[PDB]
């Protein structure tokens, strides 16, 4: 799966950041 | 593979599998 990592970290990366970036504001009082 | 990127992976869908499952949570319920 060494190839796989190289894709499975773009993969991550790309969905980690989007959420990271959304629940930052979502989850403000919460 | 290789503990190279096997080993941060780990870091990235961690937290965003947590996230992933909370925001709709977050935005639908406040």
């Amino acid at each position: 799966e060494v190839a796989q990592l190289e894709k499975e970290v773009a993969q991550l990366e790309a969905e980690n950041y989007q959420l990271e970036q959304e629940v930052a504001q979502l989850e403000h009082e919460g | 593979e290789v503990q190279a990127l096997k080993k941060r992976v780990q870091a990235l869908k961690a937290r965003n599998y947590a996230l992933k499952q909370k925001v709709q949570a977050l935005r639908h319920k406040g």
